[PDB]
């Protein structure tokens, strides 16, 4: 449902879908797969349906936590909610 | 030095191809004379002691080589010591000034790096081992200690040391974190594969020398054509017919070597005859490869017929599954095998439980027994089960 | 070295080349 | 007529022939070698060579 | 960078490992050291190699 | 820029073709690769590439 990003989506599958299938490809070749992923660009262009398309094609565990929801009305609850994720 | 010790052992035993005796005799008196190693010209007398076809003429006139004098003398010894004693005076003069200055850890370590190669080229073995102890304390990073592993490997190839060289090989390659570094894993596919040939492995050696990258050029130590020759040695044991048509035949690494040097007759003639399961063309390639490959190489001729026994039982097992009952005269006229030599070939295996076969001499036919059975698998666990219980009982009673 | 290096072989040396004699004659 | 794809049909000759034997062995084992050659319509030495291959 | 390594070795690294040099010469150890060049420098590994 | 604070200012030149030769065999290889490629030929293909 989203075209034109095949150049960008190809690098996403290598850093997301690829290490979740075969983990020995990075050990034999000797390349450290990126653990974190940041997505830049002006707000309202990418992201959005891209993460949903990758999560649907992977068919595995997926956790989506909003960046503004970590803070809780209680004080010490903030660091505990981050650990539970 | 080049090749370490090869040309010195080429004259040890040669069954055929007398022309190679002249070339091997001219190479040992060339490189050693050109290099700086004094003593390695003297060891020529001690290496051929108690051997057939000795190339040393002193008390034994039976030498068949064209050049019969390898013996150590004082003419070449005096010429090599003048070059060795002159350079060590200049090396010890510059390094001594750096020891008193003590500026940085690079100049202290690099001073012993040039020495580790120098004491090996002047003929010092135990003296070069003491140089690694000083460079170990002067090591900077993990790569500095890798050069110590090279010196242990280079000096260990002369006498073929499978104990200290093989043990310290994996210690440097492991350390804390192994990783995919090219200074360790690549050398692990080469140095470790050499020690597997002396201990008669053929299993773990087939997972390195066969399947690997396309270069592994060590220059002075080994070459590309030398390592590619052993690919067909260990590749015919563990690797089944599925991997012979992929990592051996259709592998692009061996395709360029066949069109370059066709005198090997190993990775090509033996692989095609074994893949086709045709004994008619498989026989003449056994003698040609045994003479020009196994015999000259140092890590092969030590096996020689021991490695030949493994190749013959491989084709007999393939044809065994291709039929149930077959006449002895029919197979003799098909693949072109003699009847008298057929009984001697199968007589070295069947009684050893290597291959299960039934032969009826009344009608002159051969049958096929059950290759795998449930009781045959449990018999191997009897020796393995009692072998463990022996150590638990013996060593358990020792400590008490 | 089980059943291999202890007894070596001591066979299939001059008898291997002798097989080609009956192959190039009777045929 | 395409020389590029022609190399694929040459590989399918031995590929489908090994697949053809799968339809002959449908009644499991205990079949005659001469009966197989009459169904495929080839030489006995050519069929027996491809039977031991699989 | 070996050409630039020998410069920072005899300036930064040298008096640190041997404090008795400049003390016998009567001079003082330099305070700061700054380098400049095109963007995308590999100088990050240079400061890490001194310590 | 006045003396008394920074006594040594070293200029960092941009990596050249010969400078990237030793970098391609160290920084560019963290893994097991093939030695068949040319080190000086790849460095010439990179234009204006820093460390």
């Amino acid at each position: 449902d989203v075209g034109g990003l095949d150049m960008q989506k190809q690098e996403i599958r290598e850093a997301v879908e690829l290490p979740l299938v075969q983990a020995d490809l990075y050990e034999q070749i000797g390349i450290d797969p990126p653990r974190g992923v940041l997505l830049y660009g002006p707000p309202g262009t990418g992201k959005t349906m891209l993460v949903k398309a990758v999560a649907n094609s992977t068919k595995a565990a997926f956790i989506r936590v909003n960046g503004s929801e970590f803070v809780h009305k209680y004080l010490g609850e903030g660091p505990r909610m981050v650990r539970d994720v | 030095n080049y090749e370490v010790s090869e040309k010195a052992f080429l004259l040890t035993q040669s069954k055929v191809s007398i022309e190679q005796r002249k070339e091997a005799a001219e190479f040992v008196l060339a490189k050693i004379k050109e290099e700086e190693m004094a003593p390695y010209y003297k060891y020529l007398c001690e290496e051929y002691l108690v051997n057939n076809g000795q190339s040393d003429l002193e008390h034994d006139e039976k030498s068949d080589s064209l050049n019969e004098w390898i013996k150590f003398d004082q003419e070449l010894y005096n010429e090599l010591c003048k070059k060795n004693e002159s350079k060590i005076k200049e090396l010890n003069e510059k390094i001594q000034k750096l020891e008193e200055d003590d500026e940085g850890e690079l100049e202290q370590a690099q001073a012993w790096i040039n020495l580790g190669e120098y004491y090996a080229q002047i003929g010092d073995k135990d003296n070069a081992e003491k140089t690694l102890g000083k460079s170990l304390s002067k090591a900077i990073s993990t790569g500095a200690k890798i050069d110590v592993m090279l010196t242990i490997a280079r000096l260990g190839f002369f006498y073929n040391d499978q104990l200290y060289v093989k043990e310290k090989l994996e210690a440097v390659n492991s350390m804390i974190e192994k990783g995919g570094d090219w200074e360790r894993r690549n050398r692990y596919k080469t140095y470790y594969g050499i020690h597997c040939l002396a201990v008669r492995n053929f299993k773990e050696a087939a997972k390195l020398l066969v399947d690997s990258l396309a270069t592994f050029t060590s220059i002075e130590l080994t070459s590309y054509e030398s390592i590619a020759t052993y690919a067909s040695v260990t590749g015919l044991f563990t690797l089944e017919r599925t991997d012979l048509k992929s990592k051996v035949i259709d592998s692009p690494e061996l395709l360029s070597l066949i069109s370059t040097t066709a005198a090997l007759q190993s990775i090509s003639s033996l692989t095609i005859s074994l893949y086709a399961s045709d004994y008619a063309s498989y026989f003449p390639y056994l003698l040609e490869t045994y003479a020009n490959v196994l015999i000259p190489c140092k890590y092969l001729n030590r096996h020689a017929d021991f490695f030949v026994r493994e190749m013959r039982r491989k084709v007999y097992a393939q044809l065994l599954e291709s039929y149930k009952t077959l006449s002895l005269k029919s197979m003799a006229s098909a693949f072109g095998v003699s009847v008298a030599f057929l009984d001697n070939d199968l007589g070295k295996f069947i009684p050893n439980k290597q291959l299960n076969c039934v032969i009826d001499r009344v009608n002159g036919i051969v049958e096929t027994n059950r290759p795998d059975n449930k009781n045959a698998q449990y018999h191997l666990l009897v020796k393995q089960g009692d072998g463990l219980l022996t150590k638990l009982q013996k060593y358990g009673a020792a400590v008490r | 070295e089980n059943w291999d290096d202890v007894e070596v072989d001591d066979d299939f040396t001059n008898e291997l080349k002798a097989e080609l004699d009956r192959y190039k004659r009777e045929n | 007529g395409d020389e590029l794809t022609r190399s694929h049909f040459n590989a399918l000759y031995d590929t489908l022939l090994e697949s053809n034997l799968c339809k002959i062995i449908e009644p499991f084992e205990c079949v005659e070698i001469s009966h197989i050659s009459k169904i495929i319509g080839l030489d006995t030495q050519q069929v027996e060579g491809k039977l031991s291959q699989m | 960078l070996t050409k630039q390594i020998k410069e920072i070795k005899e300036v930064i690294e040298l008096p640190v490992k041997h404090p008795e040099l400049f003390e016998s010469l009567g001079i003082a150890q330099p305070k700061g050291v700054i380098l400049y060049g095109p963007p995308g420098t590999g100088k990050t590994l240079l400061a890490r190699a001194v310590a | 820029l006045r003396p008394g604070r920074i006594d040594r200012k070293i200029e960092f030149p941009p990596p050249s073709v010969a400078a990237r030769a030793e970098i391609l065999r160290i920084h560019s290889r963290k893994m097991n690769l093939t030695r068949g490629i040319n080190l000086r030929k790849v460095a010439e293909k990179m234009n204006g590439c820093s460390g």
